[PDB]
RNA sequence: GUUUAUUAAAAACACAGCACUGUGCAAACACGAAAGUGGACGUAUACGGUGUGACGCCUGCCCGGUGCCGGGAGGUUAAU
């Protein structure tokens, strides 16, 4: 494929290659998401001049926005109060909706996408490291203390 | 009990009638009963598709509450019906919010006894409640297929599913043929095992417990012609050939399981 | 019917012509498929029944080329 | 009611929540009016053989005086619970004391 | 009880019972180029096919050929 690249691709994008991928790679991922767009005498034309000059400095400083994102909780923890058990055996279950939504009321203003659990769905009443996809590359080590009530 | 009838004349002398006496003797709660009309095996194209059913007595559909949508309300059974469109009997229960529901009639059930739904539920028969709170080991029923379904497996009369394994997110269930699958560790299941165990044991004596209830007479290959079937013909109980259905399929053992989805969850197939 | 949306590919009919030479009628059917395209122009989801060879035609040109004949066509969209 | 002697072992994390399970229980107890005796926790110590792994497990002697209805519920929240595995219940034989 | 309406009402068909086989639900199987239905708003004490035909005594041998199932070590093996 002549597909030209917008994104910083951690395997073969550097901003500007024109590293020959498959059509289901460029076609399901690289277009429907904005990453890349398919380059045939014109888009070359169109990321020569008004892409490469100015809009990658502007996806620069929009990682950087995102750093500053993930920099908006200088506290970085969440001491969920839930009802639990008795001596442990937690009640429910807690989702990426109630982690995503205690982070939005305080802190990080990061949608439910971007939350991963590398633990499960923590049904361990306790401390918990939970990271979030803000950036590519900075991960988030955010401290959730499960408390049992 | 299980009551053998005396023979009186040629035709009760093998009938044997399972006669429960703790059924309610009148008619059922109305709000859940609708139709139920008859097809007699024909589909929407008016030729037969599942031949040998037809005719009977007839029939209204029980609205019985599959789901258990209601979490943390204790349930007082009200009465035990006989459903004629299943094997086992019915329970209508009273909530505690006055909505009377029908459910699945487990085995220690009486008028009188109390449950619940939810994830609090207790490890007394009759709750409903997913599969990650219960202890591993135990005999559960009302096995849902995916969370949020309703409940697929074991809720016929006597049918019951022991948990097996609990391997993190997925539950390694042995059922009753005997075939080790995986299942959703979110899904729903009821404890205990299903009531009215008695059901096999009605032999059901003359030909018309099969006609009023809806099972038709079988022809068998012999007696038909060769144009009907791949079998028959010959001068006189000439059998000669091997036993397939009537539509070339060899039958008498032949693997037709074929959809190549649902291989994953299965473990260990039926022996 | 299997009508593809962007080629217009329709199933034909053509012989079994097997060792003997036997002609025995049976119908060409075009590899359709079903997918969602993201449009960018319209900036939503389009689900068209094309063939793969229309998915290529779609790989070289552009999405609101077709959409732009589907138009000129008449196509639902 | 009867003096009934528990024994019950503990995997270490849940350990750990042993003393609100005393209380549970000893509420248990007040429920059934009965008075405790032998409040000696025994402790995490080494297992004799293999019990469901993660070895040295904590041992916990009860010997209270119950009755039959209260002694059913508290063995049946022993056999549904995964942090009680192996309890028991024994003889009244005129409850005992220090120098286990 | 039913059957060749219009030469055969029977030992024929069928029958509850018994056995084998398949199927874990979007099930098998069937109608339908396909959608969609029956099965079934049932789900292994259920359904479909086969064989026999209440009940008592029972059902002995053989996997050579054929049919079915399992295992892929090896030989052969088209399409690319």
């Amino acid at each position: 494929m002549q597909v030209i690249l917008l994104d910083k691709v951690a395997n073969l994008g550097s901003l500007g290659d024109q590293v020959n991928v498959k059509a289901g790679y460029a076609r399901n991922f690289l277009v429907p998401q904005g990453k890349a767009v398919p380059a045939t005498k014109k888009n070359i034309e169109f990321f020569e001049a008004r892409r490469a000059e100015l809009e990658a400095k502007l996806a620069e400083v929009l990682a950087a926005a995102n750093a500053r994102a993930e920099k908006i909780n200088a506290l970085e923890t969440v001491t969920i109060a839930s009802k639990a058990g008795d001596e442990g055996k937690l009640f429910g279950s807690i989702g990426t909706r109630d982690i995503a939504d205690a982070v939005t009321a305080a802190g990080v203003e990061v949608a439910k996408s971007e939350v991963r659990l590398p633990n499960g769905v923590l049904r361990t009443t306790g401390e918990h490291e939970v990271s979030f996809q803000v950036h590519s590359e900075v991960f988030a080590k955010v401290i959730v203390n499960v408390v049992a009530e | 009990a299980v009551v053998k009838c005396k023979p009186t004349s040629p035709g009760r002398r093998h009938v044997v009638k399972v006669v429960n006496p703790e059924l309610h003797k009148g008619k059922p709660f109305a709000p859940l009963l609708e139709k139920n009309s008859k097809s007699g095996g024909r589909n929407n194209n008016g030729r037969i598709t599942t031949r040998h059913i037809g005719g009977g007595h007839k029939q209204a559909y029980r609205i019985v509450d599959f789901k258990r949508n209601k979490d943390g309300i204790p349930a007082v059974v009200e009465r035990l019906e006989y459903d004629p469109n299943r094997s086992a009997n019915i329970a209508l229960v009273l909530y505690k919010d006055g909505e009377r529901r029908y459910i699945l009639a487990p085995k220690g059930l009486k008028a009188g006894d109390q449950i619940q739904s939810g994830v609090d539920a207790a490890i007394k028969p009759g709750n409903t409640l997913p599969m990650r709170n219960i202890p591993v080991g135990s005999t559960v029923h009302n096995v849902e297929m995916k969370p949020g379904k309703g409940g697929q497996l074991a809720r016929s009369a006597g049918t019951y599913v022991q948990i097996v394994a609990r391997d993190g997110a997925y539950v390694t269930l042995r059922l009753r043929s005997g075939e080790m699958r995986k299942v959703e560790a979110d899904c729903r299941a009821t404890l205990g095992e299903v009531g009215n165990a008695e059901h096999m044991l009605r032999v059901l004596g003359k030909a018309g417990a099969a006609r009023w209830r809806g099972v038709r007479p079988t022809v068998r290959g012999t007696a038909m012609n060769p144009v009907d079937h791949p079998h028959g013909g010959g001068e006189g109980r000439n059998f000669g050939k091997h036993p397939v259905t009537p539509w070339g399929v060899q039958t008498k053992g032949k693997k037709t399981r074929s959809n190549k989805r649902t291989d994953k969850f299965i473990v260990r197939r039926r022996s | 019917s299997r009508v593809c949306q962007v080629t217009g590919k329709r199933p034909v009919t053509g012989n079994n012509r097997s060792h003997a030479l036997n002609a025995t009628k049976r119908r060409f059917l075009p590899n359709l498929h079903s997918h969602r395209f993201w449009v960018e122009s319209e900036k939503r989801f389009v689900t068209l029944r094309v063939s793969a060879k229309g998915m290529r035609v779609i790989d070289k040109k552009g999405i609101d080329t077709v959409l732009a004949e589907l138009r000129a066509r008449g196509e639902k969209y | 009611m009867r003096h009934y002697e528990i024994v019950f072992m503990v995997h270490p994390d849940q350990s750990e929540q042993v003393p609100g399970m005393i209380e549970r229980y000893t509420a248990a107890i007040t429920g059934a009016e009965g008075k405790i005796h032998r409040l000696e926790d025994w402790g995490r110590r080494q297992l004799a053989y293999p019990i469901n792994k993660l070895h040295k497990a904590h041992y916990v002697l009860m010997n209270v005086e119950a009755p039959q209805e209260v002694i059913d519920e508290l063995e049946t929240t022993f056999r549904f619970n995964d942090a009680v595995i192996r309890s028991m219940v024994m003889r009244t034989k005129h409850a005992v004391t220090e120098a286990s």
